[PDB]
DNA sequence: GGGTATTCGCCGTGTACCTCTCCTAGCCC
DNA sequence: GGGCTAATGACGGCGAATACCC
RNA sequence: AGCGGAGAGGUA
């Protein structure tokens, strides 16, 4: 690099302009003071005072110019240079054993580590000041030129150029003997320039936008720290978009066939040196880029147990970043297992994710021992496994794994799951029936197997053929809900192993897909039913706010306990009509036994998603069959009128844009939490 | 109704509320703001700043008219030069000079010839601005209105209970003036945020002193010393007091406060002077000064408290004028003497230098500058310049009568001394105002006289302000430039001897326009992918930009819905993401006022019943009315049977009797703006899935054959009107002549000799990299009317919106398919071009010269084999409609380095294909033009001649028949016309010649340009994007076979299959009704096309229309024709289309009545067999028709990969993004990943010997190639840069 | 003397991707 | 047109600096 | 011929 020579002394802004000041801690004097005093605005004798310039042709008139006085940086550099350290550091240390003052105190205690902290590094105390002035290497920033013979600007180059001129004019005003009013404002501004190339945006701002300068593009977002040290762009490397893939397993993921031909590209010219049908890397490039038929054969055969590394860009927990062995598909799109989606948290709407190849020898083994999708299967955060069948799967588990009351081939005895699975699909028995079947299932202790007889349905008796022998068959006679099945996700997990615990959750997928491809669920304007007592009970209730209200307004009752009584008997009616919905819901379907009706659990389109879990809760099934009750204000007050209809029956303005209110502003609130949320990850991280 | 483009398409629509007002014009407020621009606008900008008076010169200029020149340019012919569609604007001025020490006279009154200044850029078309051959558009902004508003702040200072209060007078473009309080009971003022100051500087430096400032405000009380006089209502609630006796009958005893019966017998017992004890006046503070009759010294001054040596001296003078300030705990705050007590600045001089010392630092103060300094802030018209909202504002908020006033803020005191010209004028027609103390007053009313406050989130508070305003503030920026400059320019001058012209320059004011219009806040890249977005982009209202919040900082309250929205700005179409709430939309029926504020429609409710008549109420008219909402039963045509009808009053619904409302709604579209109208049962749906599909409507893609929605709205004939997409009749006739790219229309003789001609546009590059196209729908000799549709663009309709095809739905789990919002897909899509786009990539490849030597478009190439040079010419250029691959040589160029050249040609984007549809060749004059540019130019002018003698031909024909028509009778005018028309087409044929002729517009530095147009059929493939219109998002997943679908009983198969678990998800059934009534449409069209198969009677199908279309609106068959029945019937094979409403929409007793009409079940879900087994299944689904669309989230732009590739100058890391081969950037986050994991060898190697090391990429590059395995770690570069980007700041860095 | 009481100034605010345009400028021949 | 020639619509948290009643 | 910085829009 290059150096500046400076006819005058110019300070360094860090250790001025900063908050603990470190000259107003080695001279003992304020940060005011100092900053009228480094920029020629007062006097400095040489014991230490603010001293304007009448003061200074008074004493100058009386001394007789025995009593020397400097302004500027010459000043503060004789008073760092002729201080001695060493008996400082013990008069400091006698003003410490006086003072007992305890703000003096901590100021006394800074000084003396200050002090000893120069003393033991070994630095001068002058070096705070500066008189020879580095500039960066020419290489570490470009001249970058546009379209048309043109050039772009810069940033640090024109402060340089300022830099120059000022210390150039500065120079041949000492060399021709200015006057001293005109020296001290070049000094002036040569200080002001210095301190904006050092820290611009500090001290006044010198641009109708600041350029950057040496601290700015350090410290702050654009910084090298978090853009070139962190996180630097890497090679190969590559987005597409998302697609689910269900005839894939969960070791192993798709891959698009260019994306393979570009990612592994020195592989195939390796395997094209080693094989001898290209003499050159550019006849290989050349046959690679002309697409023969030999080109995908050594590209299926470079990639057979090589994994790669899958990676969605918005990351939050460990599980980000999980690695699969690629298999050449069609198309332009990656495809995913959809047990893997449930720990990236990726929708299908459009999301894209990059993808690393590791290359060395070590990277595979890093990414195979550790980091493959078999040994990823408890999370960081709790015990629970996080291979839970999502939405497609446990509606399919739940529609198998019930009865009704009176089905089709039910009260005959079979023999084992094979007899099962040889009269289900020649449908001469019904899907779920109360029948009486003999299992064989083993006892850990240690193999004991066992033999004995149980009454359960056809469906579960067609789930126990997938299941390990290590588990028995009551964790699986229960209706399969989301939390029973998460309960015997990890109880296969615990106490089996993990191999056979994947090939399960490989198999469990393929039955719900299976069988949710045969159950065929639809919901319509038929299955989402209205209570039939729900216009009744409004009324009554219209009937009681109207009486409210005409005892409002007849002059008996104030407004505030008025209204709190109103939304209070409107929160009553809201929970009787969410009742009577439940009820009329859950208990609608009726069927008979010999004769005599009997009730049952009802299977209706909406009944079934929201008993089966993997969609909303209760509070949106009253939503979508009775009155949504109560809407929020942004202020914090509730609406006194209420919203009495669903989303089946039609809606009003009014309505509308009393339920935007609240649909805003959790929208306004989820994008907060998630700045909120990375801010916090972020500080929690380092 | 029944006109010609009506007769061809009626839809059924379920519309039970009756219509007070058709929907308006969508994109008037730009267009009007425009109008208006071109004495307000321009005009008053002009007039403002032109008055210019000189020093030492005398030399005064005053402008007498403008006048625009006309567009040498047309803005077809402007696309393609790539300049600016702008005018000339040149101003007819007139110099006088005053001749020196002598009487006010002029010399010679000469007058500029219309001197040239500036270029606006005229609007064209339907609010497009052109600059570079981009159509760019001018957003409205949305910012706070200039006036006078009050704030307080919740927990700042101290966190106490007194919540301080803020007052802000808010100029129009000038200095600012702020009033807020302090925790330490003293009012403090700040001049353009800066450091504050107490509020007595400013009063001294209006002019007043102290004891007319403190006497104006309180009332003083007579103190004769110490018996004072006994003020009426003064004592009562307030702090009490010893006993007053009024005449020896204490009412009120010792201890105890006045009441109001109190208050009531003291007022009915005559009070006069009483003997107050002398401990309670020493509490009090002096009014004004007391000073001694006969000696005249100052013994006691204003603002003083009155100890007990001021009250002996006050006695000794006898001094019985003593007056005090009336003084309370809460009613009275004495903040002025509190104010007062701490500035000891007395006099107007050293106000005026404190003033001068806190608006400039470190500068030295003088008493001859700071007097003209004060005088450019506040009270001049050239630095102020507050508005006519602003001056409504003031007098709305501080209560004055009159509304109409001074624009400049006028003061007492400091108009009162001053004797020109102008202070003359507004100290006649004001009557003492004093608007800042009138100020003071109103805060001093909020802080304890007990007032209102009013928040800043009403649109009474905020302005839209349009390009016409920001197009004058420019101008006005711009002509105070060059007023200044022709100021120092003109300052000593002579009579004639020098040019006026040579006075002004354009380029400052040239300079600032283009500034404006090419690259700002609020110039927005318009996408014209489809006529929807291109009306709903201009008809968009925004907070961000100059005078308005930025984004990055927080705005929690400024997102959040107000009540004032409903009916000006649109709840849902809002973009979600980073900026959510900020970029708003305006209303169906709203429009911008005479001031600025929004303005929407309502209906003149009379007490008895409703009257058929529009009053456009603003926002601070609104809160007085009882305005009713739509839940407004009809028993009649105008009645009202309900007892309690549910209205706002100030944004709160409650319920009144209806003997007492005042307005009323005149449509349910009020709300919801043009993008979220199209939605059909919006109602049904939930509001965010709404606003996802209101910004999924607005990014689709046209495809080839674009066919009408099932379920649409209705109005949907307008937002594609609007936009002006589509050409249409100026005047009806009949259709002489058609072809594919030219409609020939004879005007008739009723709305009349020349005829008109319409050239439709043909296959031409969109913004969005998106193929238009006009194709015609008319036949010959067919009588049109006006205002009919003549051709339909990109994906338009016979007259409604189209924007994507109807497919068959099945809602049922697929295999694992549709697992999370995935779409599954058939062949029989694929494969009979239903979602098959063209898009048009414009490629380009200058040549320039370099220190060498130029560059040449010769075709002998080296190193070029001959499976290239076959698709080139001669002249270099490859041939107009020519397949070209990927890789392949379109345009040949050379370099020369130094017989020995380098390849510079430009090479094809890998992965497209298609032919080249246009090639466009840009010379520079005095350059010899190539056989393909003499190519160009013979097929344009051979174009033009035919166009010109065509049009010539046509209207020699059509004035042969004017003259045959009268000739018949027993005439030169006729032939007269025919000569002017041919002189004129003349005129125009060599005017086409010398544009076409001459050399274009090229960059400074270029020799020859040249822009190859592709034309690529983009497919539908697995990863493709596809949205709905109810607000499904997701991807596509795979491409089965026709065979392996499911299909129902009759034979249809199903092509797309969706996933049934969103609806409880996502709360939202409308998309399931859709699909029920797309099936009900569809089975109406199914029963219509075989009952037409058949040769049948037309009065059985009149019957059926008239069974189907007005059922239990009112439409008749037997009115247009009887062979216009036919062509209905023939028209509706695929299905009649139906509309719904946004909010008065068809309940499901209809749906259930048009399902029962058709042969189709009444539940309208039937059992279908699978395609993969044969076999049935165990529930019915949901089987229909519902509407779809493509959007622009294509796969071929976002997939793609690299290994080698470029590397920076600064640090050695690869580039980023799709071009220039960027590679995908390893987050922070994706560190902290792996290191979670450990895995430390994973993680050296993808950071130091991937990308960053200088010799590790290529150590590892050449173990991969050779077979070894043996690594080498390093220092990264970028440390290396980091260490010496340190060193270079004093700071010793080593590594040890 | 002395021990806090406002008060001024410094510090910061998620990740990744796709597309478009526009940059140093100005001034008297 | 030309060729060298030089704003005021952010908000919360924490540390030093006079400074004011005691 | 590779490399730069600002402004606006959109998906997750
Ligand atoms: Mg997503």
């Amino acid at each position: 690099m290059g150096h500046i020579d400076l006819a005058s002394p110019v300070a360094h802004i860090w250790f001025l302009k900063s908050l603990p000041s470190r000259i107003g801690l080695m001279l003992d004097m304020t940060l005011r003071d100092i900053e009228r005093v480094l920029y020629f605005e007062a006097y400095v004798v040489t014991r230490r005072q603010l001293l304007t310039e009448e003061q200074y042709l008074t004493a100058r008139q009386e001394y007789n110019d025995d009593f020397d006085a400097a302004m500027g940086a010459e000043a503060v550099y004789e008073l760092l240079r002729t201080i001695d350290l060493q008996s400082e550091m013990t008069r400091l240390r006698e003003e410490i054993a006086s003072t007992g003052s305890e703000t003096k105190l901590k100021r006394l205690t800074k000084r003396i580590k200050l002090i000893e902290a120069f003393l033991e590094s070994g630095n001068r105390p002058e070096w705070m000041v500066m008189t020879v002035l580095p500039v960066l290497p020419p290489d570490l920033r470009p001249l970058v030129p546009l379209d048309g013979g043109r050039f772009a600007t810069s940033d640090l180059n024109d402060l340089y150029r300022r830099v120059i001129n000022r210390n150039n004019r500065l120079r041949r005003l000492l060399e021709l003997n200015a006057p001293d009013i005109i020296v001290r404002n070049e000094k002036r501004m040569l200080q002001e320039s210095v301190d904006a190339l050092l820290d611009n945006g500090r001290r006044g701002r010198a641009i109708k936008r600041p350029l950057k300068s040496l601290a700015d593009m350090i410290k702050g977002k654009q910084g090298r720290f978090r853009q070139n040290l962190l996180g630097k762009r890497v090679d190969y490397s590559g987005r597409s978009v998302i697609t689910v893939g269900p005839y894939l397993k969960l070791h192993q993921c798709g891959l698009p066939k260019k994306m393979a031909l570009e990612l592994f590209k020195p592989f195939v010219f390796a395997k094209l040196q080693r094989r001898g049908l290209a003499t050159t890397i550019k006849a290989a490039k050349k046959l690679v880029e002309r697409e023969e038929a030999e080109v995908w054969d050594i590209l299926e055969e470079v990639i057979r147990e090589h994994p790669v590394l899958l990676n969605r860009a918005p990351t939050l927990h460990r599980l980000g970043i999980q690695a699969f062995e690629p298999v050449l598909i069609e198309g332009k799109a990656i495809q995913l297992h959809p047990l893997v989606c449930t720990a990236f948290n990726a929708d299908f709407d459009g999301d894209q994710m990059a993808v690393h190849v590791p290359l060395s020898l070590e990277a595979q083994l890093e990414a195979r021992a550790l980091m493959m999708s078999t040994n990823n299967i408890l999370s960081p955060a709790n015990g629970e496994p996080i291979i839970v069948p999502s939405q497609d799967v446990v509606l399919g588990l739940y529609y198998m794994s019930r009865a009704l009351e009176n089905k089709k081939g039910e009260g005959m005895v079979f023999a084992n799951t094979s007899e099962v699975k040889r009269a289900y699909d020649n449908r001469v028995v019904e899907l779920h029936a109360k029948v009486k079947v003999r299992i064989t299932q083993v006892d850990v202790d240690k193999r004991t197997s066992g033999t004995s007889i149980v009454d359960t349905t056809v469906g579960r008796a067609l789930l126990s053929e997938i299941l390990p022998e290590g588990l028995p068959f009551q964790l699986a006679n229960t209706e399969m809900t989301k939390k029973n099945i998460s309960r015997l996700i990890n109880s296969s997990y615990r106490l089996l192993g993990l191999k056979d615990t994947v090939v399960f959750a490989d198999k469990l997928m393929y039955t719900g897909y299976a069988y949710a491809t045969r159950a065929g669920v639809s919901i319509g304007i038929d299955d989402m039913l209205i209570p039939d007592e729900k216009k009744g009970i409004l009324t009554e209730a219209e009937a009681e706010v109207l009486e409210i209200q005409e005892q409002y307004q007849s002059g008996l009752v104030t407004a505030g306990e008025r209204y709190n009584k109103v939304v209070d008997i409107w929160s009553r009616t809201s929970e009787r009509i969410a009742k009577a919905m439940m009820d009329t819901i859950g208990t609608e379907k009726v069927e008979n036994a010999k004769g005599e009706t009997i009730d049952q659990k009802s299977m209706n389109s909406l009944y079934i998603m929201a008993d089966s879990g993997a969609r909303g809760s209760q509070a949106q099934i009253r939503q979508l069959a009775g009155m949504r009750g109560l809407m929020a204000r942004p202020d914090g007050s509730i609406i006194e009128t209420p919203i009495k209809a669903n989303f089946r029956e039609g809606l009003n303005v009014q309505e509308y844009f009393n339920s935007t209110h609240g649909a805003r502003k959790g929208l306004a609130d989820t994008a907060l939490k998630t700045a909120n949320s990375g801010y916090l990850t972020r500080r929690l991280v380092d | 109704s029944y006109s010609f483009t009506e007769k061809k398409r009626i839809r059924k629509d379920f519309g039970k509320q009756r219509s007070i007002l058709e929907v308006p014009f969508l994109l008037a407020i730009q267009v009007d703001s425009y109008r208006e621009f071109l004495d307000l606008g321009l005009h008053a900008a002009l007039k403002s700043v032109f008055p210019i008076s000189s020093y030492s010169g005398n030399a005064a200029l005053e402008y007498v008219g403008y006048k625009l020149g006309q567009p040498v340019f047309d803005e077809r012919e402007c696309r393609q030069r790539g300049m600016s569609y702008g005018a000339p604007l040149r101003v007819t001025v007139r110099l006088v000079i005053y001749d020196r020490e002598s009487s006010t006279k002029a010399i010679k009154y000469v007058k500029e010839q219309e001197v040239y200044l500036g270029e606006i850029p005229l609007m064209t078309g339907n609010g497009t601005f052109i600059v570079n051959g981009t159509e760019r558009v001018i957003v409205s902004q949305l910012h706070r209105s200039p006036g006078v508003f009050f704030d307080h702040d919740r927990g700042k200072t101290h966190s106490s209970g007194k919540l301080l209060y803020s007052a802000r007078i808010i100029p129009y473009r000038g200095s600012w003036l702020d009033f807020e309080f302090d925790p330490k009971d003293a009012l403090f003022t700040r001049i353009d945020r800066r450091r504050k100051l107490p509020v007595s500087i400013l009063l001294r430096a209006l002019g007043y002193n102290n004891e007319e400032m403190l006497a104006e405000f309180f009332e003083i009380n007579t103190f004769h010393i110490v018996q004072l006089e006994l003020v009426p209502e003064r004592l009562r609630g307030e702090t009490l007091n010893f006993d007053l006796a009024d005449g020896d009958k204490v009412i009120v005893e010792a201890g105890k406060r006045i009441t109001a019966r109190h208050v009531k017998q003291l007022e009915a017992a005559g009070v006069a002077a009483l003997a107050v004890p002398d401990d309670y006046l020493v509490g009090r503070i002096l009014s004004h000064d007391v000073v001694d009759g006969s000696t005249g010294e100052l013994l006691a001054n204003a603002n003083d408290e009155i100890s007990e040596d001021q009250l002996t001296a006050f006695r000794k003078a006898g001094v019985d004028a003593v007056g005090t300030l009336w003084v309370n705990d809460l009613d009275r705050g004495p903040y002025l003497s509190n104010t007062l007590r701490i500035d000891p600045t007395k006099t107007q001089l050293e106000a005026l230098v404190e003033i001068y010392r806190m608006m400039r630092p470190g500068e030295p103060p003088t008493k001859e500058a700071a007097q003209n300094l004060f005088h450019n802030l506040f009270f001049t018209f050239e630095r102020y310049d507050l508005s006519t909202v602003g001056r409504m504002k003031f007098n709305r908020r501080v209560g004055r009568k009159d509304v109409l006033g001074e624009s400049v803020l006028y003061d007492k005191k400091y108009f009162a001394e001053r004797n020109d010209e102008e202070s003359k004028r507004l100290v006649a027609e004001h009557t003492d105002t004093s608007d800042i103390l009138e100020v003071i007053k109103v805060l001093t009313e909020i802080r304890n006289g007990r007032g209102v406050v009013d928040d800043i989130d009403h649109l009474g508070n905020r302005r839209v302000r349009s390009v016409g305003e920001m197009a004058e503030n420019v101008f006005r920026v711009g002509l105070v430039r060059v007023e200044r400059a022709v100021k120092e320019r003109l300052s000593m001058a002579e009579s004639e001897g020098l040019t006026p012209q040579e006075l002004i320059n354009a380029k400052p004011v040239a300079a600032a326009i283009k500034e404006f219009f090419g690259s700002s806040q609020l110039s927005q890249f318009m996408d014209q992918n489809n006529p929807l977005s291109e009306v709903t982009h201009k008809r968009r209202v925004s907070a961000l930009g100059p005078g308005g919040l930025t984004r990055e900082r927080a705005g929690f309250e400024v997102r959040d819905v107000h009540p004032t929205h409903y009916g000006r700005v649109c709840t849902i179409e809002t973009p979600e993401g980073p900026n959510i709430g900020l970029i708003n939309s305006l209303a169906v029926f709203a429009r911008t006022n005479q001031y600025g504020f929004l303005e929407t429609p309502y209906r003149k409710v009379l007490d008895g019943k409703v009257s058929d008549d529009v009053e456009y109420l603003s926002a601070i008219e609104e809160n007085e009315y009882v305005i009713a909402q739509a839940n407004a039963l009809t028993d009649a045509k105008n009645m009202l049977t309900e007892q309690f009808v549910p209205c706002r009053f100030q944004g709160e619904s409650l319920l009144k009797p209806p003997s007492e409302v005042h307005f009323m709604d005149v449509s349910p579209m009020q709300t919801v703006s043009v993008a979220a109208a199209l939605v059909p049962f919006l109602e049904h749906d939930d509001a965010n899935r709404a606003l996802m599909g209101a910004n999924m409507q607005r990014q689709a893609v046209p495809t080839l054959r674009s066919q009408k929605p099932l379920v649409g709205t209705g109005i949907e004939r307008a937002v594609a009107r609007d936009s002006g997409v589509t050409v249409n009749a100026l005047r009806g006739g009949v259709i002489e002549q058609i072809d594919a790219a030219r409609i020939v229309v004879k005007v008739n003789e009723a709305e009349i000799a020349g005829v008109d001609i319409y050239n439709l546009i043909k296959y031409t590059r969109s913004n969005q990299n998106t193929c238009i196209n006009q194709r015609p729908l008319v036949n010959v000799g067919d009588v049109i009317a006006r205002g009919d549709v003549l051709a339909d663009g990109p994906s338009t309709d016979i007259g409604e919106l189209a924007l994507g095809q109807n497919m068959l739905i099945a809602f049922m789990p697929w295999n694992g398919y549709n697992f999370e919002d995935s779409i599954l897909l058939s062949e029989r899509v694929v494969e009979e071009d239903r979602y098959t786009t063209i898009h048009i990539e414009e490629l380009t490849c200058v040549a320039r010269d370099t220190k060498l030597g130029p560059e040449e478009i010769s075709a002998d190439i080296p190193n070029v084999s001959e499976q290239a040079l076959n698709r080139l010419d001669e002249s270099g250029v490859v041939y107009i409609g020519a397949e070209v691959r990927a890789g392949d040589i379109m345009v040949g160029k050379v370099t020369p380095k130094g017989s020995d050249v380098k390849d510079s040609s430009l090479r094809v984007p890998p992965g497209m294909d298609g032919t080249v549809i246009d090639v466009q060749v840009f010379t520079r004059d005095g350059i010899e033009k190539d056989k393909r540019a003499r190519q160009i130019e013979e097929n344009e002018i051979k174009r033009v001649k035919k166009d010109f003698d065509d049009q010539f031909r046509i209207l020699e024909a059509a004035i042969y028949a004017r003259l045959r028509s009268q000739i018949v009778g027993k005439i030169e005018r006729a032939q007269k016309q025919i000569q002017a028309h041919e002189k004129e087409f003349e005129a125009r044929f060599a005017d086409k010649r010398g544009k076409i002729t001459q050399g274009d517009d090229l960059a400074p530095g270029v020799l020859k340009m040249v822009k190859v147009f592709l034309a690529v059929k983009r497919r539908i493939q697995p990863g493709d994007k596809m949205a709905g219109r109810h607000g499904n998002k997701g991807v596509v997943s795979n491409v089965v076979p026709v065979e392996d679908m499911p299909y129902m009983a009759t034979g249809e198969s199903v092509d797309i299959v969706l996933n049934p678990l969103g609806v409880p998800s996502r709360m939202n059934i409308g998309q399931i009704l859709e699909v029920h009534l797309g099936w009900a449409a569809k089975g109406l069209g199914r029963k219509i096309q075989r009952m037409l198969e058949a040769q049948a009677a037309v009065s059985e199908l009149r019957k059926f229309l008239d069974d189907i279309y007005n059922h239990d609106q009112r439409v008749d068959l037997s009115q247009f024709s009887d062979e216009e029945l036919l062509n209905l019937g023939k028209n509706l094979i695929d299905g009649v289309p139906m509309a719904t409403p946004v909010f008065d929409g068809a309940s499901e007793a209809e749906i259930k009545r048009m399902l029962e009409l058709a042969d189709l079940p009444q539940s309208g879900q039937t059992q279908l067999y699978d395609g993969r087994t044969g076999e049935a299944f165990d529930r019915k689904t949901t089987v229909g028709y519902m509407h779809y669309l493509k959007l622009n989230h294509l796969v071929d732009d976002k997939m793609h990969a690299r290994s080698t590739g470029p590397y920076s100058l600064v640090t050695q890391q690869p580039l980023g993004g799709k071009a220039q081969f960027g590679g995908q950037r390893f987050g922070e986050m994706e560190v902290w990943a792996l290191e979670a994991y450990g895995a430390a060898y994973t993680l050296q190697e993808m950071l130091t010997v991937k990308s960053d090391d200088v010799q590790g990429r290529n150590q590892m590059y050449k173990n991969i190639v050779d077979g070894e395995h043996e690594m080498v770690a390093g220092m990264p570069e970028s440390f290396n840069v980091l260490v010496k980007e340190i060193r270079s700041l004093a700071i010793h860095m080593e590594l040890e």
